[PDB]
């Protein structure tokens, strides 16, 4: 069902009076008025600015920012080197080394990711089976050197074991709906 | 197969068994195939291993502590498709897709076994036979691999 | 009906199967392997002596109004002589339709154009010309658009690999902006999937 | 053996063109140099260029020498029509690498490579 | 609980050490060395075991989502405990 | 909070003065929140 | 809205039409966050019996394309697909 | 018209390497042996190009594997032998062939297994 | 009547069916040249007398143009003069003709 | 000819001047190519997407949606209809975002900075959309292959209609600053001035082509989804200038809303990834309960889902035009060419015929017409 | 039991619509004003 834009129903008139309009139009610039009264209107009103450090802005628990390991309730790690995050990483970022454990059970011994290559996606909490590794909603830590961004297990680890009061509550949300 | 089970219900395990330093077994996975009992009856002519029990309550392994090991022990790895005699080196090491399989042979005998490499990063993570009808045949020995 | 499966219909499978004889009997020659796919598309595979009949034919007459050239690529199979597969996708207004012409080449054997007709091909053949290697005759304005203009090579071939073979980097030594062998830090790991097992047991091939 | 021919029929020909295009490299260069404040002197410059001729003197294709002359001709374009810069064009002299010592024992020293 | 080295390295939970002689451990100059003070091995020794009557058991990891997927042991080895492979808890028959 | 105000701006925090052995008077960054509040703060729930 | 009635009026007058209708900013015209936990429905596949796949294969009835004037393997004049139906104009606001 | 040129094709020039990656190179045409692990058959169809290997070391910062080679990772198919050595001698490379290993055939008379005089006979079931 | 067509490039025609009885009536006397076992000439023939039949059968446009289905009488004209170069460039080459050169073997085999 | 360069103030052009007015302008494209068409052949079905999210980067979902599209046409399947619903609502909201973008970022060019900083706010909003359904802002990876990845939120709806009942005011407060002010009609009209044959020609497409006078859209024709079902007007013009093609932009952000109304007030309930598990992954409870369906995460997130060999082309109506995709297959998860068709390509092709006797500051308000993206049409 | 976020049975109309209004005054009225004032100046 088309229709026709910039086109008049038929052939115009020629009555002195709308000459008599154009001609105003064209001379005391009615339409530009209008458009100053239209910043006016929008300079009265309230600005949606916030201040950032002292007001952040909304989000969803879905959010996908900096990264986190994360433990069981008895202290145990998630990860038993299962690789899908390796295997589905768009970017080949991770890098996992595995290796058995003194005490019998299956681990990790190198667990790397480079955040300069992480497009931040989400593949890999979608294919960890048990939600060891959650993309996480902290997006400041911007830094100073590209070196404190090659995170490790260990930092990883650090991370989980900081945030773990707030991946608790985003995920006993959002699971479900996955 | 399909797409998914219409098992709704309890499923079954069974204790593991100590067979050797070498073939980490776990036998709540032997979907009972018998390829390992019938190569060792006829290969290595061992004759200790086989089925005890009938009904789900089977089991593949002695009905002893007795220890599996031979020049030959460490072909049922290759055999059982499933990764219930795995190797203990190797296990909890790495995955096949990360690796790049490369392809040689043994010097440990003058026997001339073809033989594949597998690699990681740079460096070596297991070996397997590779498949020459006259020399090795599709197995090789405990010490090569 | 199922719910998990689109409808294979005959209405298309049949008329473009029609249009496929006809332009067949029109051009027994500048043609072989007319082919109409499962789901509703029809290939022209042509010499590439012909293109440009073909092109004119599907262009004007009637019949067919092929006015679009929506796109012109390439692919690459090396196990053949004749290796690239040029490729048109055409599309045409009245009847509401698309179409596919194929041709071969290779490298060392050039291919008429076609910007005397459709005159977007002026860029694609640029295109063709700075990655594959596959030229074109006829041709006012041809040169790397891409690339940088330097490069040398031919990198959406399947040999030219991914990482390529230089890197950059300014040199303070200098001031400049250099170019020097490709020296990684992480290795492009390749991984192995290719799973063995058959699924397709229809599009089999014996030995 | 029996095939089909590409703006050329024989070496010659090839040639004769390659012949024109020395032409336009050698009166070029200097417009370069000029153009674009390098460094280095025409003569090098006229040096580079011969030696990537000569680079591709085991040549007996007619089709190889055209295709050659083409690609040549679309560089010489980019050139004098000032695409290319002082990078661009010095990219050529490989000015910061060593190099690559062919003495075997230079090899055996250094690296892997045999 | 960490150790330490000769050189006063932080031990990971995993014997990584840069001994005296390697060249790598200037990036800790002025700086510092990351590292996790919970060690899972002591923190998965210290839990108690449980203790069950049906022989076998279903062990999930906690929530009933949210752990590892249901995997059943046996425990009828009374000579010592049956072990989870994911959660590394440990059952023991009655 | 001030739940008459429009999004993003009905909720707010006044930091600390010194910090973990420093002088923030001035110098304030965004990742002194803790995560228990965090969460909330970024609009992810309504219940403290 | 917390602004001055005569504010409204002005801004109103300016613009032409009404502000306080069709704000852009939000005021507790949002759903609640919070939002309780859900329960969800699955597919008509999660069924117990006649659910062979070998019905609903899906990437299996798929078949090789169907050649013709390969080179070794009266009538009227056709088209490759019937026409296009010439469109008509709207109901609402065909002009402009 | 056409030409009579019965001269070897080669277009290392076109191609756009340096003399270190086309001549030290060597170039392996096999087919890939099946993983003993599996039992398929749907890898040993084909015909594989792969490159021999080359350095490859271990990053000081952090650990990984580096190259200093790209092609390490160019495995490209084809199937037939005659078709890839054309491309391996076109592309001017030095080819090395692994011919191929095909399986026998065997005759299973399985009621063999449980016989009278013969050896097969096995002492299970 | 009218003002414009409704696109861009285009003109008020006040002298319809007379430049398309030219045209068709052209591109048959073409044809003529044509030998009757070529295809094109076998089908365009066909086509061309219905285009006139459908011209002489409804005189006044604003029928003909739904009639003939196609686009607007304008399109019909210049779609009539781009076969009529068609028709006079497929004289010069030989497409009638059997197939120039076959293809080897392993060309259209997909997969590979 | 005092022929000289033009940057920014990525498009580099080389304009081959004579006086004040123009004779020349060739483009050099190129400064944002990386090898999207080189590394897909090196992956799976499954860590593409993003590339089709980077690409025509303010969509992003009329792209990944093609993807989607082309893989299904591949596998012989189809997605359920409350996924096909939703990937029309963000079809729309797309197409809201990308005419949002053209249009204020002509004006912004031009000078005309205020309804950028307007407008922006309810793009922030959608965002927030993005943000409750997807988890990221932009680069959702939400359509997929098999359907969709989550269903949506308990708190997504009525904020849409929320939004929806202030656009059509903010759209009509920006009109009334922009199409009737003389100053914009002087500086749009009878610039890129265009005939059918030539935009046909030149393969022009979408707005390109319906701003003069041509009737063409890939939803009424080739309905690739439910678009069959809902009523939508298609804008065209008559004269084939910058300020029809503005005026088409516009009547397409509100025809987009006629939409969405009727998108909301039919949403069905049901299921977003076809229940075929060889194809799309499991819901978890079953991933860890069952055992099939657990072999067939596995492999999913391994190797990407199998896939036989054919061939295709699709097409979109993305704000643009013919988003087209020429996928081949062999019998693999690892496909063997993905050629992307972007029209900016050969709007490019037809800059040099549009700008063929006009000024030097009307190659701008060209290109604000073509929208021009450059990840789209590097790849 | 089951909850997916749908609707109820109807949401309200939006508008799709211009509301572009019509306002202002004739060109006659504008111009005999102007014109007034400045014969008032004269004056
Ligand atoms: S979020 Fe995506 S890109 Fe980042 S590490 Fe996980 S899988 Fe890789
Ligand atoms: S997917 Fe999870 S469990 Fe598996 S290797 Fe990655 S982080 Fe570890
Ligand atoms: S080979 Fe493996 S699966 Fe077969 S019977 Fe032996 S243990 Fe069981
Ligand atoms: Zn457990």
């Amino acid at each position: 069902t088309y229709k026709y834009v910039n086109k008049k129903e038929q052939e115009s008139e020629v009555d002195m009076k709308s000459a008599t309009d154009n001609a105003a139009r064209i001379l005391m610039w009615t339409e530009l008025i209008r458009g100053l009264g239209m910043t006016l209107s929008y300079l009265f009103r309230e600005p949606a600015t916030i201040n950032y450090p002292f007001e952040k802005g909304p989000l969803s628990p879905r959010f996908r920012g900096e990264h986190a390991l994360r433990r069981y309730p008895s202290g145990e790690e998630r990860c038993i080197a299962c690789k899908l995050c390796e295997a589905i990483c768009p970017a080949q970022a991770i890098t996992i080394e595995a290796e058995p454990r003194a005490d019998g059970s299956r681990r990790t011994t190198r667990y790397d990711i480079d955040m300069t290559k992480c497009i931040y996606c989400g593949f890999c909490q979608e294919a960890c089976p048990v939600d060891a590794i959650v993309e996480g909603p902290n997006f400041e830590f911007s830094t100073e050197t590209h070196e404190e961004l090659l995170y490790n297990k260990e930092k990883l680890l650090n991370n989980g074991d900081k945030w773990e009061a707030e991946i608790a509550a985003n995920i006993q949300a959002d699971y479900l709906y996955r | 197969g399909s797409d998914r089970s219409r098992f709704l219900e309890g499923k079954r395990a069974v204790e593991d068994k100590n067979i050797g330093p070498l073939v980490k077994t776990i036998m709540t996975r032997c979907i009972q195939c018998t390829r390992c009992i019938r190569f060792a009856s006829e290969i290595a002519g061992v004759d200790d291993l086989g089925t005890t029990g009938r009904g789900n309550d089977m089991q593949v392994g002695t009905y002893i502590e007795k220890m599996f090991m031979s020049e030959l022990s460490g072909n049922v790895i290759d055999i059982c498709p499933v990764g219930a005699l795995t190797s203990k080196p190797y296990a909890f090491t790495a995955r096949p897709w990360e690796t790049r399989k490369t392809e040689s042979i043994d010097v440990m005998d003058a026997v001339g076994s073809n033989i594949v490499v597998s690699t990681r990063t740079g460096e070596v993570m297991r070996i397997l036979p590779r498949m020459h009808e006259d020399i090795n045949e599709e197995w090789i020995s405990d010490k090569t691999r | 009906k199922r719910p998990t499966v689109r409808p294979r219909s005959d209405v298309t499978h049949k008329q473009l199967s029609a249009f496929g004889e006809y332009v067949a009997e029109i051009l027994p020659k500048y043609v072989q392997q007319v082919q109409v796919s499962c789901l509703d598309e029809l290939e022209i595979c042509i010499h590439p002596d012909g293109v440009i009949p073909t092109l004119t034919f599907l262009r004007d007459h009637t019949n067919a109004q092929f006015k679009s050239l929506a796109d012109l690529t390439a692919v690459d199979v090396p196990t053949r002589q004749n290796r690239f597969e040029i490729v048109y996708n055409l599309l045409s207004l009245r009847f509401n339709s698309r179409i596919r012409v194929k041709t071969y080449a290779d490298e060392l054997t050039p291919i008429d154009s076609i910007v005397s007709v459709h005159i977007a091909a002026n860029w694609y053949e640029r295109e063709v010309w700075d990655m594959f290697g596959v030229f074109f005759f006829n041709h006012p304005d041809l040169r790397r658009i891409l690339t940088d203009y330097g490069f040398e090579g031919h990198p959406f071939r399947k040999d030219f690999p991914l990482t390529g073979y230089v890197e950059l980097r300014y040199d303070d030594e200098v001031k400049r902006v250099v170019a020097e062998p490709v020296e990684l830090a992480q290795e492009f790991r390749k991984f192995d999937l290719n799973s063995p097992w058959e699924a397709f047991p229809a599009y089999r091939q014996p030995p | 053996t029996s095939v089909k021919p590409i703006f050329s029929r024989d070496l010659n020909e090839a040639k004769r063109r390659v012949r024109e295009l020395y032409r336009a490299w050698y009166r070029e260069v200097p417009n370069t140099v000029h153009l674009m404040q390098l460094d280095i002197t025409v003569k090098q410059g006229r040096d580079k260029v011969r030696e990537m001729f000569m680079k591709n003197a085991h040549v007996t294709d007619p089709r190889v020498v055209d295709l050659l002359v083409i690609k040549g001709k679309m560089e010489l374009q980019e050139t004098i029509k000032v695409w290319k810069q002082r990078t661009h064009v010095m990219r050529f002299f490989h000015e910061t690498e060593t190099p690559r010592p062919k003495d075997f024992l230079s090899k055996f020293y250094m690296g892997h490579d045999p | 609980g960490v150790q330490v080295s000769p050189s006063g390295e932080k031990i990971t939970h995993t014997g990584q050490v840069y001994d005296e002689k390697d060249y790598r451990r200037v990036r800790f100059v002025d700086r510092q060395k990351e590292v996790n003070e919970n060690f899972a091995i002591d923190l998965i020794a210290q839990q108690p075991v449980n203790e069950v009557e049906h022989r076998i058991i279903a062990c999930d990891g906690g929530g009933g989502a949210l752990g590892h997927p249901k995997v059943y042991i046996n425990l009828d080895k009374e000579t010592k405990t049956g072990t989870c492979g994911y959660c590394g808890l440990q059952f023991k028959q009655h | 909070e001030d739940n008459k105000q429009f999004f993003g701006r009905h909720r707010w925090v006044i930091y600390t003065t010194e910090m973990n052995g420093k002088n923030t008077f001035w110098d304030v960054d965004g990742s002194m929140v803790p995560p228990e509040w965090h969460r909330w703060l970024h609009c992810m729930t309504d219940d403290p | 809205a917390s602004a001055t009635r005569v504010i409204q009026k002005l801004r109103n007058w300016a613009s032409g039409q009404d502000l306080q209708a069709k704000l852009q900013l939000r005021y507790q015209e949002i759903a609640k966050r919070t939002q309780p936990p859900p329960k969800l429905p699955v597919g008509p596949s999660h069924k117990l019996s006649n659910n062979y796949y070998c019905t609903r294969d899906g990437r299996r009835e798929v078949v090789p394309p169907s050649i013709i004037m390969s080179s070794q393997k009266e009538k009227k004049a056709v088209t490759p697909a019937p026409p296009m139906k010439r469109w008509e104009l709207s109901k609402d606001q065909p002009y402009l | 018209q056409l030409i009579t040129v019965d001269e070897k094709l080669d277009i290392t020039t076109l191609t756009g390497v340096p003399e270190e990656h086309i001549k030290t190179r060597k170039v392996r045409i096999f087919v890939p042996a099946r993983n003993n692990m599996q039992s398929g058959v749907n890898n040993t169809k084909k015909w594989k190009m792969e490159f021999d290997t080359r350095e490859r070391w271990e990053n000081p910062l952090m650990g990984w594997a580096s190259t200093a080679d790209p092609l390490s990772n160019m495995v490209l198919t084809f199937s037939a032998k005659e078709d890839a050595i054309a491309f391996a001698e076109k592309n001017g490379w030095s080819y090395d062939v692994e011919e191929k290993k095909v399986p026998k055939p065997k005759s299973k008379s399985y009621g063999a297994n449980f016989s009278w005089n013969k050896r097969t006979r096995v002492s299970t079931k | 009547l009218k003002k414009t067509t409704g696109l861009v490039g285009l003109a008020v025609c006040d002298t319809p069916h007379e430049r398309l009885t030219i045209l068709y009536t052209k591109t048959l006397d073409i044809l003529k040249h044509f030998p009757k076992h070529a295809a094109y000439r076998k089908y365009t023939e066909q086509i061309t007398n219905e285009k006139l039949d459908m011209v002489k059968a409804e005189p006044d446009v604003k029928k003909l143009e739904a009639l003939l289905q196609g686009g607007e009488v304008e399109e019909v004209i210049l779609q009539a003069e781009k076969e009529l170069s068609l028709a006079r460039k497929m004289l010069k080459w030989k497409p009638w003709e059997p197939l120039v050169e076959e293809p080897p073997a392993n060309q259209w085999k997909w997969p590979i | 000819n005092m022929t000289l360069n033009f940057g920014p103030q990525v498009l580099r052009l080389v304009l081959e001047l004579s006086g004040e007015m123009v004779r020349k302008c060739d483009p050099h494209i190129g400064l944002l190519h990386r090898g999207t068409e080189k590394l897909i052949e090196y992956k799976t079905y499954l860590q593409a997407l993003p590339y089709f999210d980077r690409l025509d980067y303010v969509s992003m979902m009329c792209n990944e949606q093609a993807y989607s599209i082309a893989v299904e046409k591949l596998l012989n399947i189809q997605p359920p209809p409350r996924a096909q619903w939703i990937r029309v609502l963000f079809g729309e909201i797309t197409r809201i975002l990308n005419h949002i973008m053209a249009v204020t970022t002509h004006a912004l060019d031009i000078g005309a900075m205020t309804p950028f900083f307007w407008m922006f706010e309810e793009r922030e909003k959608m965002f927030e959309f993005y943000e409750r359904v997807s988890g990221a802002r932009m680069h959702a990876a939400y359509i997929r292959p098999g359907g969709v990845h989550q269903d949506l939120p308990l708190g997504l709806l009525d904020d849409i209609y929320e939004f929806s009942k202030n656009f059509s005011l903010r759209i009509d407060e920006v009109e009334e600053m922009l199409t009737n002010n003389r100053i914009w009609r002087n500086r749009t009209v009878d610039i890129g001035v265009v005939t059918a044959e030539d935009a046909l020609n030149y393969g022009f497409s979408g707005v390109m082509l319906r701003g003069s006078g041509i009737q063409w859209d890939l939803r009424k024709t080739q309905p690739y989804d439910v678009y069959d079902q809902v009523e939508f007007d298609v804008p065209i013009g008559s004269r084939g200038d910058c300020y029809d093609r503005y005026l088409c932009r516009v009547e397409e952000m509100r025809q987009s809303l006629r939409i969405i109304e009727q998108c909301l007030n039919k949403m069905p309930p049901g299921e977003i990834k076809v229940d075929d598990a060889k194809v799309s992954p499991p819901k978890r409870a079953e991933m860890k309960t069952s055992m099939e369906s657990l072999i067939h995460h596995f492999k999913l997130y391994t190797e990407g889902y199998q896939v036989p060999p054919g061939a295709t082309y699709t097409a979109i109506e993305a704000p643009k035009g013919e988003f087209g995709v020429y996928l081949v297959s062999d019998g693999s998860s690892r496909p063997y060419r993905c050629k992307i068709k972007a029209p900016g390509f050969a709007h490019l092709a037809g800059l040099d015929k549009m700008s063929k006797g006009h000024m030097l500051a009307d190659v701008v308000a060209i290109i604000g017409t073509q929208d021009i993206v450059f990840g789209e049409i590097d790849r | 039991v089951k909850q997916d976020m749908p609707p109820p049975g109807g949401y309200g109309p939006i508008d799709y619509k211009r509301n572009l209004p019509r306002r202002g005054l004739s060109g006659y009225s504008m111009f005999a004003v102007g014109i007034g004032a400045l014969i008032f100046g004269y004056w």
